[PDB]
């Protein structure tokens, strides 16, 4: 009796699509409204697509990295849940039941 | 300089060839992991079918169905987010 | 309601204070406005903080140094850029604008190849000092004991840096250990839910547990629970408590923690106004955590934002006739009391004294809301009887007065195979062998000539400064990682779904990684597209 | 030192006696000469209240202080507990690596401890509650001071600081992380290490100085704790101190020229993350320091700007301050005679032939679209200025009275040189919520009943939409649209009245 | 004059100490102070005012002690 996993990994599940779709939502609206006629606009523009390639590119790596680390997390706490209940189970006289 | 300009035309050349050449390895990239789908659910057994931008809560087995390959064509939002294609898109249709 | 905030006059939808109405109901008047000034709002200090510096250097030791000169920013003059250039190249348009994953290393400094190779046989020394980065801070009292030891121990070497490190590898490692403790099974479950029926028949209790088999609420002695406002249980402590109650409105996903839980630790404190340490506890305007039903129930005390119930605001407020009274149970002199309703009775008591011996309280027909108002302070008032003028169906509880006498005796006589005890009386903690062992791997990595005993000595040391701040970590460092009460299969089909979630987001990476080049490729097409066909139309 | 007469008089040479060495070198041997039978009962203010504690809970102390503290221990006070016989719950196995007999601290070196402590006594009262610049006690606050970048300022309204820093009377905070301490020594040893000078998150405009950082609020959790908890030092109603989740900050930093750039931290303005009120900001400051200065015009004019690009229509939350209207009510003002006069402007280019005779009406609803603001906004403005008149057919009807006066206005308050926002200097993109509304917290079936939800949204295209041009997203662009929507139209003869 | 001290022979003995003790009798001074007493001072110039006869016996014996101590 517990929840649906999908509550769990909040922070891969839903928050990364939103932060995706509006990077690239706004690179788009760069790409169309950019006119060509200003060479200064243009090289703004320039700037801009790059920067928010890098920070999509940046935004992706980050997830693995802490999915990794929880993974590790995940599997040591099941060891010293093993160890842990295996030990308690001698002691079983001092607790009143 | 005529000398320029060509050296400038050929590098032009390979320049828009690179581009087309990335633009249809995003688009059939981007079509294969959408439609990855089905394999798994046919094929641990990992019941959980379906991706992470598109996918919903059949990303979990509280659903069962054998539909999962459907997809159209407005959910390319790698490929959408550039002015040329939307361009194109409009164009041909 | 001042007339700034309104919606509109009688119709127009087509082609030096004023309120209109009162706060709530009244006519248009006005006020002359405050906007006050001391006159002395503010002044700048003449001397900075590194003008009263030390004078003395306490270094003498260079063995593999530069792991200082990284992370600790000493009085030196780094290569002097001068602000023109500075400006130059952080306000062109050539200068890009900032993100959270901006490299935190600025290109002023570079990293030497002996510098990482050293912070890479650091992070060697255990899998929980990888992404280290000091964070400790010296007291104006530590001073003395690092004296102490650089005169007995470290022949006159040791240093702040040193000193600073080695308290943050501590806080890490205990961290480490902290996170992984196991919570709660069915047989430490069992025993705690006989422990505590065993001690509400001795004694009784204001908590509500220990009433049944079933816990019930610390705040409103309430039992059942809806989909709107469920019962929700702290961890620290073992309290449960609702939504409307306590003023939840934000259920994390993880572990919740009571408000005294999460800024101050279980320490057993004490109201400003009742003396126990047991319940649920709200923060008041300044610190000083008060009983959540000790303030309902005193006057003079109420609440500022009703949806919330944040700080007990109104404590100086209340006269000084309360302090001269004094409960006839507890009998100690410290706090605020309320006198019995019937009239002609002059009985104080603290409200934690009053439900713990078992006297008659009741809220009425009000709502939590209307009674956390203090507008209800001028509707009909909440009705406590004193022991002798119980009203029908209630018993005379001398029982009960006695097991609260007894259970007070009790604290204040308390006040007057193999086991290895590993945490004080107050449940701070004790750093064992290991801690020790990783002490001297670090000295000796630093260089310094170590004896056994002072690793001993720091371990001692940190223990005892844990104990005195109170319970809160020296270190701020603090994650709502909580594994704990997880069982084995649950952390196995979550490992299940973080393998599958991790061979997808390898794809998405491929596929941004891809998005970035065309990106790039159309940029340098554009560029050199613009000159082409530029020079054409422009002979020159 | 001329000591003649009954008094005294000292020279200090203060850049020495704030010194820290000397400071602790003094104090060390001050702590023991003083009779330490010399106590008062009382005052309990944080150092003794800290050390009295201690001392009671060790049993090491002495009945000096007659108020009494009472829970010390748990009633379970036994050395027999199932918790000694697994230790560390279980993380850790090996018989020689769990045992305490030579780290469990002693009776012995207990004392060598409080020696210390009671040595640092002097040095720390010096250090804390006493000021640089010159110029019952347990339930209101003693702090006087803050020292923020150097100056010393002083609060309005009380804040629910920790105890153990309310106690005192001088509270340290750094500028670039909202970090606070109680004493100098702390303060400096901290300001040592702490080396990034920017703050968290993204920043997204940035004109010569000035610069707005986009902070989220579940991304970092205790910088905006502890903004929170600071900015109520002078806001007087802001109740949310702890859950910080919901909303996003905006920071305003002024940048200066270790030789690199440093931001320093001048004010802020809140947004709620999803709401169905129309609001646009929940509180907003700018610190004594420097205000009167154009701060807040400018922080309210940019979150005027976001509300336009997001098109919507804004106003503050209803409870405003006093100091908040007498700004918000001038810059209403300005913002309806600049609309005035820039419709004016742009008619008097095709108003060049046709009489005086046609007079073009125009409604709340434009000008609304054309500034930002609401309706009611609109008219609080309008009659400021002035202009709005119910003449004893049509009923309300704006009147110019001479086309100097207006401009005049705008003039004057334009030559203070304040900052503005420049409309092309931004990268931003309005925020889209899923299936959690952006935090990680409640869930259940009453979204999707709220939703005017069950996880099958999650973002499905969002992105579709420029096949449809009845939106523009170049507000310079839809201004035009707005401007020929209703000024087109056949204009009301002017011989109505006279 | 009063008290276990004579407040001339410790006024007098005051004005031999030099300034790192002078600086030292200050911040003993600073550290414990109480409503009755009568002290003065100025943190930009430095200076610093005080009346013995407005003292307690205390920091009297304290400072007496401290100035015994120090000025051989
Ligand atoms: C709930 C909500 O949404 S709003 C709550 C906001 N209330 C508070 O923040 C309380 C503390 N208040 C503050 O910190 C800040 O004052 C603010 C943001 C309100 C505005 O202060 P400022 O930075 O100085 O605004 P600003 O630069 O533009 O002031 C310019 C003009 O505003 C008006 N004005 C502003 N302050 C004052 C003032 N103290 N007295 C008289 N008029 C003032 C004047 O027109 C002033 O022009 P002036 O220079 O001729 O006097
Ligand atoms: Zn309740
Ligand atoms: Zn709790
Ligand atoms: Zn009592
Ligand atoms: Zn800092």
């Amino acid at each position: 009796s517990d929840s649906d996993i999908r509550y769990s990994f909040l922070s891969t599940l839903d928050h990364l699509p939103c932060e995706l779709i509006r990077s690239l939502r706004l690179m788009q609206t760069i790409d169309l409204f950019k006119n060509e006629e200003d060479e200064p606009g243009m090289e703004r523009a320039c700037r801009d697509l790059l920067l928010v390639a890098t920070y999509i590119n940046d935004l992706v790596d980050d997830q693995i990295h802490f999915l990794k680390q929880h993974k590790k997390e995940l599997e040591i706490q099941k060891s010293v849940t093993k160890n842990f209940n295996s030990s308690l189970e001698n002691i079983k006289s001092k607790l009143t039941l | 300089l005529k000398a320029e300009l060509k050296k400038s035309l050929q590098d032009r050349r390979e320049q828009e060839d690179t581009f087309d050449n990335l633009q249809q390895e995003i688009y059939d990239k981007e079509t294969e992991y959408f439609s990855h789908n089905s394999n798994n659910n046919h094929s641990s057994k990992s019941h959980y079918s379906g991706n992470i931008i598109k996918g919903f809560d059949t990303f979990s087995k509280s659903h069962h169905s054998h539909a999962d390959s459907a997809f159209n064509n407005n959910d390319r939002i790698f490929s959408l987010s550039s002015a040329t294609y939307v361009k194109q898109q409009h164009g041909q249709s | 309601k001042l007339r700034e905030e309104k919606h509109f006059q009688d119709f127009y939808p087509d082609l030096s204070v004023q309120t209109k109405e009162l706060i709530f109901k009244g006519r248009v008047t006005t006020e002359p406005l405050v906007l006050k000034k001391n006159e002395v709002e503010f002044q700048k200090c003449k001397i900075t903080t590194n003008e009263l510096k030390g004078k003395k250097n306490p270094y003498c030791v260079r063995f593999n140094e530069s792991f200082i000169s990284r992370y600790y920013h000493i009085n030196k003059v780094r290569n002097r850029k001068s602000y023109k250039q500075q400006q130059k190249e952080f306000d062109g348009v050539e200068a890009p604008y900032f993100t959270k994953f901006s490299s935190k290393e600025a290109p002023n400094i570079t990293i030497s190849t002996s510098t990482k190779s050293a912070i890479q046989k650091f992070a060697s020394i255990s899998p929980n000092l990888v992404n280290f980065k000091p964070q400790y801070d010296m007291d104006e009292q530590d001073e003395l004991y690092l004296h102490y030891l650089n005169k007995r121990y470290f022949k006159d070497q040791m240093s702040h840096e040193i000193f600073e490190i080695l308290m943050t590898t501590l806080e890490t490692e205990w961290f480490h250990i902290e996170k992984h403790i196991p919570s709660t099974n069915s047989l430490i479950a069992r025993h705690n839910i006989l422990r505590d029926c065993k001690n509400y028949e001795l004694y009784g209790s204001d908590d509500g547990t220990g009433l049944s088999m079933d816990q019930a609420c610390a705040v409103c002695l309430g039992t059942d629970s809806d989909n709107l406002n469920t019962i929700v249980f702290c961890d620290g402590c073992d309290i449960a408590v609702h939504q409307e109650c306590y003023g939840i409105i934000f259920i994390p996903e993880g572990k919740w923690l009571c408000r005294r839980c999460m800024i101050s630790k279980n320490n057993f404190a004490t109201c400003l106004m009742c003396p126990s340490h047991t319940g649920a506890f709200k923060q008041t305007d300044t610190g000083s955590w008060v009983h959540n039903i000790c303030a309902l129930w005193l006057p003079e005390l109420y609440f500022s934002n009703l949806h919330y119930m944040e700080p007990i605001e109104g404590v100086q407020n209340v006269s000084v006739s309360r302090w001269k009274l004094n409960c006839y149970i507890c009998k100690k002199k410290m706090g605020a009391c309320i006198q019995c309703f019937q009239r002609n009775c002059f009985t104080a008591y603290h409200v934690t004294c009053a439900r713990r011996a078992g006297l008659y309280m009741s809220k009425g027909k009000c709502t939590i809301q209307e009674l956390a108002s203090n507008q209800f302070s001028q509707k009909y008032s909440v009705e406590s009887f004193c022991h002798k003028h119980a009203p029908r169906g209630w018993q005379t509880s001398i029982e009960g007065i006695n097991k609260a006498r007894k259970y007070f005796s009790l604290l204040s006589t308390l006040q007057t195979f193999n086991k290895t005890i590993w945490k004080t009386p107050n449940q701070t903690p004790v750093a064992p062998h290991v801690f020790a062992e990783i002490l001297q791997k670090v000295v000796d990595f630093f260089g310094l000539a170590n004896p056994p005993a002072g690793a001993f000595d720091i371990c001692k040391y940190w223990s005892m400064k844990r104990e005195l701040t109170g319970g809160t970590p020296l270190t701020a460092c603090f994650e709502n990682n909580s594994l704990g009460s997880l069982t084995e299969e649950q952390v196995q089909t979550r490992i299940d779904f973080a393998n599958d979630q991790l061979e997808d987001l390898y794809r998405l990476k491929e596929l941004t990684t891809l998005v970035k080049k065309r990106t790039q490729a159309s940029n340098s097409l554009s560029r050199s597209r613009k000159k082409v066909f530029d020079i054409v139309k422009s002979p020159q | 030192e001329v000591s003649e007469e009954l008094k005294v008089r000292i020279k200090y040479d203060s850049i020495k006696f704030f010194n820290f060495e000397r400071l602790i070198s003094k104090s060390s041997v001050i702590a023991p000469l003083v009779n330490k039978n010399i106590t008062s009962s009382g005052p309990l203010i944080g150092f003794q209240r800290r050390v009295n504690r201690l001392k009671q809970t060790w049993d090491l102390a002495t009945e000096n202080m007659e108020y009494p503290y009472s829970s010390d221990n748990t009633p379970f006070r036994d050395n027999d507990s199932w918790q000694w016989y697994v230790p560390y719950g279980g993380t850790i196995k090996k018989m020689k690596d769990f045992s305490t007999k030579r780290t469990l601290p002693t009776w012995e070196d207990k004392i060598k401890f409080l020696t210390f402590l009671e040595n640092s006594k002097s040095a720390t009262y010096i250090n804390g509650n006493v000021s640089l610049c010159n110029h019952n006690k347990v339930w209101f606050s003693q702090i006087e001071y803050i020292v923020l970048r150097n100056y010393e300022i002083k609060p309005w309204y009380t804040s629910p600081f920790p105890e153990h820093i309310n106690q005192n009377k001088m509270v340290f905070i750094c500028e670039f992380c909202l970090k606070y301490m109680t004493s100098r020594y702390t303060f400096y040893r901290h300001q040592l290490k702490c080396l990034t000078f920017k703050p968290p998150g993204n920043e997204i405009y940035r004109d010569g100085k000035l610069s707005v950082w986009e902070i989220d609020g579940r991304e970092n959790v205790l910088y905006c704790q502890n903004l929170c908890l600071l900015a109520k030092c002078f806001i007087n109603s802001k109740t949310l101190y702890y859950d910080v989740e919901p909303f996003i900050f905006y920071i305003l930093t002024e940048r200066e020229d270790q030789n690199a750039a440093k931001f320093h931290f001048v004010g802020y303005f809140s947004k709620e993350k999803f709401n169905s009120n129309d609001y646009n900001l929940s509180c907003i400051l700018t610190l004594p320091i420097y205000q009167r200065k154009g701060y807040g015009q400018f922080l309210m004019e940019f979150s005027y700007l976001l509300s336009r690009k997001e098109s919507k229509f804004g106003t503050p939350q209803k409870p405003l301050s006093d100091l908040g209207l007498l700004t918000y009510r001038t810059f209403w003002k300005i913002k309806c005679a600049e609309v005035l006069l820039k419709l004016r402007d742009s008619a008097r280019r095709r108003s060049n032939n046709k009489n005086e005779d046609t007079f073009q009406q125009v409604s709340l609803n434009d000008i609304a679209k054309l500034t930002g603001m609401i309706p009611t906004d609109v008219v609080f403005g309008l009659e400021q200025l002035q202009v709005l008149y119910r003449h004893k057919d049509f009923n309300y009807i704006i009147k110019i009275d001479s086309w100097n006066r207006i401009e005049n206005i705008y003039k004057t308050w334009s030559s203070k040189n304040y900052p503005r926002v420049k409309y092309d200097k931004l990268l931003w993109e309005p925020i889209i919520l899923g299936p959690s509304f952006g935090i990680n917290g409640m869930m259940n079936l009453e979204p999707t009943a709220l939703a005017d939800e069950d996880t099958v949204s999650s973002l499905t295209e969002y992105m579709c939409d420029y096949k449809n041009t009845n939106n523009d997203r170049l507000i310079y662009q839809a201004e035009k649209r707005v401007l020929e929507s209703i000024h087109d139209r056949k204009g009301i003869p002017r011989s109505k009245f006279s | 004059v009063k008290g276990s001290v004579d407040l001339e022979k410790l006024a007098f003995g005051l004005t031999k100490l030099n300034e790192d003790d002078l600086v030292g009798v200050v911040q003993m001074v600073t550290d414990n102070k109480t409503p009755e007493m009568n002290v003065t001072n100025n943190v930009e110039e430095g200076e610093f005012i005080i009346d013995l006869y407005s003292l307690p016996e205390g920091l009297l014996k304290s400072l007496w002690d401290y100035v015994k101590k120090n000025t051989e």
